């Protein structure tokens, strides 16, 4: 289902996608950095403690950033996809509505839009 | 880190299995997103004429692309302000005729013309604000009476009261809480079938399109009420030529120009009393 992932990420835009990827990578880098600064800390103790505190603050800030970013991206992609789907089914011909079961067209808005709204972000 | 690598591993594979299933939803949403769309101004600035004179030359229609045709060599003409009817058995091609009149079927050949205008240079928003229609299946979506009569909310309260008075519905509307603001549900048991057809007629009246298409306004209606409904619709429509289609004897008898729908084609007749007795009451009288 890689094409679905491509279509989902493309509906976010390069700005939000790049911000999300950068925030995730840098947050995990700051995590490993503080866990390594611990080992270098163990053996000027004030300097070590100060740098450790600075890196932990950097880590919590970066993690808050990445969380808010993933949630904002989820909301934006939900909005864009729902609008595009509603507009592309408004322009549909009548033979499409006669051939396609009403249950499927209602289910795409009933269950899958709920999925994209609630489960895909988390 | 090597101690807790295992939690990461199994949590990650669980999340991947949980991710592909949920991403299938986005996949099928994008699959439905790619459905075909209908391609929706010299005759537009000129207001639509009330002259109901129309002409269909060499009309044919097919439901699907490259399938069996529905009509074959259909040619007809309708004079201004003249009531017209169309008879035929089930699957004869009257509903397909109405659909081709509203550019619904996308595989139609020939030249349909409504007062020198066709569907070659007009978008849908202009092609539908010119003619009215009352389908065989009446529906009353939720909202208020002002939302059922005119969802566009462009007409005035006097116009809606007049449309309800003409459609024989003002007395039952005045007996609702608020007035023109009763909370209606989707279908349900808030209004009778006759009241639903009356709401459809009021919508046709507020449309003011000057061209009416009555598609089986008789089915699922009692005769004692359908007769009065047809009488009211005939007394209110003295102009704005109407094209009716039904299986009732009196409804087809009251129309002037009637086209008997054959197996694959149609045969028109201008005078009703002429064709109702010229065939010796075999194909137009006893059938109707």
């Amino acid at each position: 289902p890689w094409r679905a992932c491509t279509k989902y990420l493309s509906s976010a835009g390069i700005l939000l996608l790049s911000l999300l990827v950068f925030s995730q990578l840098l947050k995990h880098m700051v995590l490993v950095a503080i866990d390594y600064w611990l080992a270098k800390w163990t053996d000027d103790q004030s300097v070590y403690a100060m740098v450790f505190t600075l890196l932990c603050s950097l880590g919590i800030v970066l993690c808050l950033v990445t969380s808010v970013t993933v949630e904002w991206t989820g909301l934006k992609v939900a909005k864009r996809l729902h609008r595009s789907l509603l507009n592309r089914i408004i322009l549909a011909p009548m033979r499409f509505f006669e051939t396609t079961p009403l249950g499927s067209i209602l289910n795409r808005f009933s269950s899958d839009c709920n999925t994209i709204d609630q489960h895909i972000p988390s | 880190y090597a101690l807790m690598v295992s939690n990461y591993l199994n949590w990650m594979v669980r999340n991947l299995a949980d991710m592909e299933i949920q991403l299938g939803a986005v996949k099928r949403i994008h699959a439905l997103l790619k459905t075909e769309a209908e391609s929706y101004p010299s005759l537009i600035p000129k207001n639509w004429p009330d002259q109901g004179k129309i002409q269909i030359q060499n009309l044919s229609v097919r439901y699907d692309s490259s399938l069996k045709p529905v009509l074959k060599h259909v040619n007809a003409l309708i004079s201004p302000g003249q009531k017209i009817g169309i008879c035929g058995r089930t699957g004869s091609g009257k509903s397909s005729f109405s659909l081709a009149f509203f550019r619904m079927v996308d595989m139609f050949e020939g030249r349909i013309i409504i007062d020198g205008i066709d569907i070659a240079k007009l978008p849908l928003h202009t092609l539908r604000s010119r003619l009215s229609i009352i389908l065989q299946d009446p529906v009353l979506f939720s909202g208020t009476i002002r939302f059922n009569l005119d969802p566009e909310k462009k007409c005035s309260d006097s116009t809606l009261w007049e449309a309800l008075e003409i459609a024989q519905l003002k007395l039952v509307v005045k007996a609702l809480p608020g007035g023109l603001d009763a909370i209606i549900t989707e279908g349900g048991e808030n209004f009778s079938q006759g009241q639903r057809q009356l709401f459809c007629l009021a919508r046709a009246f507020v449309r003011k399109t000057s061209i009416f298409i009555m598609d089986e306004a008789t089915a699922s209606i009692d005769m004692a009420t359908e007769n009065i409904l047809q009488k009211v619709v005939m007394t209110a429509f003295a102009d704005r030529t109407v094209v009716t289609i039904a299986h009732r004897v009196h409804t087809i008898l009251s129309a002037d120009l009637v086209m008997v729908l054959k197996r694959g084609a149609i045969l028109e007749f201008d005078k009703p009393e002429t064709l109702l007795s010229q065939k010796d009451s075999v194909f137009a009288s006893f059938v109707r």
